[PDB]
């Protein structure tokens, strides 16, 4: 029953400064410690630091020491972070949490977490993809299309003069370190269905405006 | 506590008034 | 080293985050879970001066209990601002033990002088994150559910010769005070107390008050006059405002047939005073059922009088900070950095 | 970063234990916490001070620590329990909260399928842009956990490598995909490559040639 709310840019360019807000309605902000924790999409958790409600005693994650500021506007019930010269790596999901911190027992634990905010670090501006085909896999084959170097979300697909519509899985978008998105759509198929039964994906990127008839061997 | 009330309150008894917190006392 | 300093203290609570008990309600929202492993660092050959009447923590703890009370208890006729008739539900009221704690860069210095009066130097000393548990009970005349003194009954004051400053009496044995109100008139209760328990100790107290007034005749009398809340014994039990006539407790005749269980003519009020600020309030007609608190007496608040061969002591009460002072006497905030 | 095994799996109503191997300067110091993250919301506190549950959390969950290693025992398994689990100890070596690497609890469900792996070499269209993007394809598996590694002449390749998190196919079995992006010549200046996938503790390697 103890509430937290995060807030941020959502999209931020590299070598800028990432400014994240965490509001703590109901006072209690000056009372406790509070932490900032990130999580890259589909990866591990990383505690960045904490700041005491009054303090302003702060303790930082030494590999992020150089670039992280945590401040507590007590009058507005806010606990925010600044992160300087952001890179492609600092793209993650960010949340603040309340902290219990008894110095000399151990007891560093986060008992109240906010819901979360996603921050994307990409310099790039609206772009179409570079569709490449794939080719024939296993005891029963598999092939498809690579939809590489695009920004922003999302895309589409479908195959064989368009002629294939189930047995198909389109992967989530993997954000390149070049600040661009790439994905693959694939079909696991029966080996005998190759030959002259030939496939042709339907890539479509609405924001940037591009389509692809892309045939496969 | 309202001290003047309290002072006068206790002088009815021939006592002086003292603020004991937000409460009235008499000595 | 460490300079005397202040800082906002954080509260370790045990309050389980499921109870509708308004202490739990507040202490979950404001307070962290308790320490699992409280450490104590006994500082050898270091002397530190404490002062229970000039300790900052008293005011912080005080800030909370008000905040707690003000969010939890709302008067149906609140005679402060004009015409306030705001909602007064019937919620669970049972005090819980708060631990006030200092972050890194600050320590709590605890005094271990076993018969320490609360002010002046302490030779035997230690360091802690947190205090012992403290129940924010609001009471006058008697200090309920607090701590006992380690060895002797310790008499606490800022100035013993100043009859203005209240005296805190700190007991070594506890006395149970069974305070009952029968279900089904409404506005009449009774605090059952053992007579043979009370006066065996009220005497032990007299011998202690002799020690600090040159063997003069120690005499108790009912409060010389003043508000119903400090003349009578005003406290809170299960969300109700008890008002108990403590005259028969402070008996001189005993301290001789006195054994018998003493009982106080209590009567619960609606039109009441306010200990937070100046003004009146009103709450709903007391709840149904056998209302009772199995309270344990661990202190007496006392006021003295003006000097021949005798000394008079009437029951004190009003400065509710004193209650916290009675519990926070051996602790003090200190900056390290 | 503390160490814990990526995948834990068992049928409903069964007991499991989740490791958390640390050292003298974290679990040999501090009290351990555990964090349950159901997909795809924020984490919540499950265990703290080695073994304490915040109200409304079953004793089915149970904490422990041993020297420099902790564990999270879970009994009475249900579907609701299927989530991600992270241990959390404080550390005085580097003055940090060191999180456990991660463990995925999978409640079944269906039989265990080992993954079918595919490796496409860069297209004759991509190479006509002085490029290369070896796409690796891990499909049909349960539980949905996969450690993927790329080789090149047997050498470690951690540069320019990307990998999607497992995703539910139309048959409830899972699917992963890895990508290695190289130069034109980087592709021709190497003999054999290799996408290697581990699922439930075993590796399934495939190779390609320019
Ligand atoms: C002072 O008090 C503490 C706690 O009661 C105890 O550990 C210690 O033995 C005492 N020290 C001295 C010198 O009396
Ligand atoms: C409590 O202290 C008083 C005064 O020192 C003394 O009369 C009495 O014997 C003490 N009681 C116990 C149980 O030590
Ligand atoms: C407390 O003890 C010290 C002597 O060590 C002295 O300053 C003071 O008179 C005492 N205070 C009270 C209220 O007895
Ligand atoms: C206490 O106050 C009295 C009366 O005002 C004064 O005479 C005396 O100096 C003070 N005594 C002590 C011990 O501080
Ligand atoms: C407290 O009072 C109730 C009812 O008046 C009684 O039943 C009970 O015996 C009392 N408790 C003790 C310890 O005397
Ligand atoms: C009061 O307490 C004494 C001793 O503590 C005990 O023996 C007895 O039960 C009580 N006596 C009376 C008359 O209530
Ligand atoms: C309490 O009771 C005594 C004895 O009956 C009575 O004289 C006195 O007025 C009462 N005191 C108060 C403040 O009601
Ligand atoms: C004081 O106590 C004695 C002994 O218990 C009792 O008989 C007497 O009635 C009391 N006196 C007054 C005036 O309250
Ligand atoms: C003091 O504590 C007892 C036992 O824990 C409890 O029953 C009682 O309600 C408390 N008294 C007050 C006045 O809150």
């Amino acid at each position: 029953e103890v509430q937290l709310v995060e807030s941020g840019p959502g999209l931020v360019k590299p070598l800028e400064t990432l400014s994240l807000t965490c509001a703590v309605p109901g006072g209690s902000i000056r009372r406790n410690y509070w932490s900032w924790i990130r999580q890259p999409p589909g990866k591990g958790l990383e505690w960045i630091g904490h700041s005491y409600g009054s303090g302003g005693s702060t303790n930082y994650n030494p590999s992020l020491e150089s670039r992280v500021t945590l401040s507590v506007d007590t009058s507005k019930n806010l606990f925010s972070l600044k992160l300087t010269s952001v890179t492609a790596a600092d793209t993650a999901v960010y949340y603040c949490a309340r902290t219990v911190w008894y110095y000399t027992s151990g007891t560093h634990y986060f008992d109240h977490w906010g819901q979360g905010v996603l921050v994307t670090v990409s310099s790039a501006s609206t772009k179409g993809p570079s569709v490449f085909p794939l080719a024939p896999s296993e005891s029963t084959a598999a092939l498809g299309c690579l939809v590489k170097d695009y920004f922003p979300e999302p895309v589409t697909v479908s195959w064989n003069s368009g002629s294939l519509t189930s047995g198909v899985h389109t992967f989530p978008a993997v954000l390149q370190s070049s600040g661009l998105y790439s994905l693959s759509s694939v079909v696991t198929v029966p080996s005998s269905s190759l030959g002259t039964q030939t496939y042709v994906c339907n890539v479509n990127h609405k924001p940037s405006n591009t389509k692809v008839d892309k045939r496969v061997e | 506590x309202n001290l003047h009330f309290c002072q006068l309150r206790c002088k009815s008894l021939g006592l002086l008034g003292r603020c004991a917190x937000t409460f009235c006392a008499c000595v | 080293v460490w300079k005397d300093a202040d800082t906002t203290l954080f509260c370790a609570s045990d309050a389980k985050a499921h109870e509708t008990e308004v202490h739990n309600v507040w202490a979950t929202h404001a307070c962290v879970p308790t320490d699992p492993n409280p450490q104590e660092i006994h500082l050898e050959n270091v002397t530190e001066n404490f002062n229970m009447w000039k300790n900052n923590m008293v005011e912080q703890m005080q800030e909370d209990v008000i905040s707690l009370w003000d969010q939890s208890l709302q008067p149906c006729v609140k005679l402060t601002g004009s015409v306030i008739k705001q909602a007064c539900p019937k919620i669970s009221f049972d005090p819980i033990p708060i631990h006030y704690c200092t972050p890194a860069g600050y320590v709590i210095l605890k005094c271990n002088d076993k018969n320490f009066n609360g002010t002046g130097p302490c030779k035997n000393v230690s360091s802690v994150q947190c205090t012992h548990g403290i129940k924010p009970v609001v009471s006058t005349q008697l200090l309920l559910n607090g701590s006992l003194a380690e060895e002797e009954i310790i008499i606490r004051s800022e100035n013993l010769t100043n009859n203005a400053k209240t005296i805190i009496v700190h007991l070594n044995k506890s006395v149970e005070i069974n305070c009952t109100r029968p279900s089904n008139d409404i506005r009449k209760a009774y605090c059952e107390i053992n007579g043979t328990k009370w006066n065996k100790v009220l005497k032990q107290v007299t011998e202690k008050l002799k020690e600090h007034f040159n063997n003069k005749t120690i005499i108790f009398q009912p409060p010389s006059g003043g508000d119903l809340e400090i003349t009578m014994h005003s406290f809170n039990c299960r969300g109700e405002f008890f008002y108990c006539n403590t005259t028969q407790l402070f008996n001189n005749t005993c301290i001789k047939g006195c054994n018998g269980t003493i009982t106080l003519p209590c009567k619960i009020k609606q039109i009441i005073n306010m200990w937070q600020g100046t003004g009146q309030a009103m709450y709903a007609p007391p709840i149904d059922g056998k209302i009772n608190c199995v309270s344990n007496i661990t202190g007496i608040l006392l006021t003295r009088d003006g000097n021949t061969s005798n000394e008079t002591f009437r029951p004190g009460g009003g400065n509710i900070k004193d209650n916290w002072r009675s519990e926070l006497y051996k602790y003090k905030v200190v900056q390290i950095e | 970063v503390l160490t814990q095994p990526p995948s834990v799996s068992a049928a409903p109503g069964q007991k499991v234990t989740i490791s958390c191997s640390g050292s003298s300067s974290n679990i040999g110091r501090s009290y351990v916490s555990w964090y349950q993250q159901v997909p795809g919301a924020a984490p919540k506190l499950l265990i703290y001070d080695t073994n304490k549950r915040p109200s409304g959390v079953s004793d089915r969950f149970s904490g422990s620590k041993s020297g420099s290693s902790a564990s999270l025992a879970i009994t009475g398994l249900q579907t609701g329990d299927e989530a991600d689990y992270y241990c959390g100890a404080w550390d005085g070596s580097l003055n940090v909260h060191i999180f456990g690497s991660g463990t995925k609890l999978t409640v079944l469900g269906q039989p265990k399928a080992s993954p079918l792996v595919t490796l496409f070499p860069p297209s004759s269209e991509e190479l006509q842009a002085n490029k290369a993007t070896l796409v690796c394809l891990i499909s049909d598996f349960y539980p949905g956990v996969v450690k993927v590694a790329w080789k090149a002449d047997g050498n470690s390749v951690n540069t320019g490598v990307e990998t999607t998190t497992p995703s539910k196919q139309s048959n409830n079995k899972y699917a992963a995909s890895s990508y290695l992006s190289l130069t034109s010549d980087q592709w021709k200046s190497h003999k054999s490559y290799s996408c290697q996938v581990t699922h439930e503790g075993s590796t399934v390697e495939k190779t390609v040639a320019p």
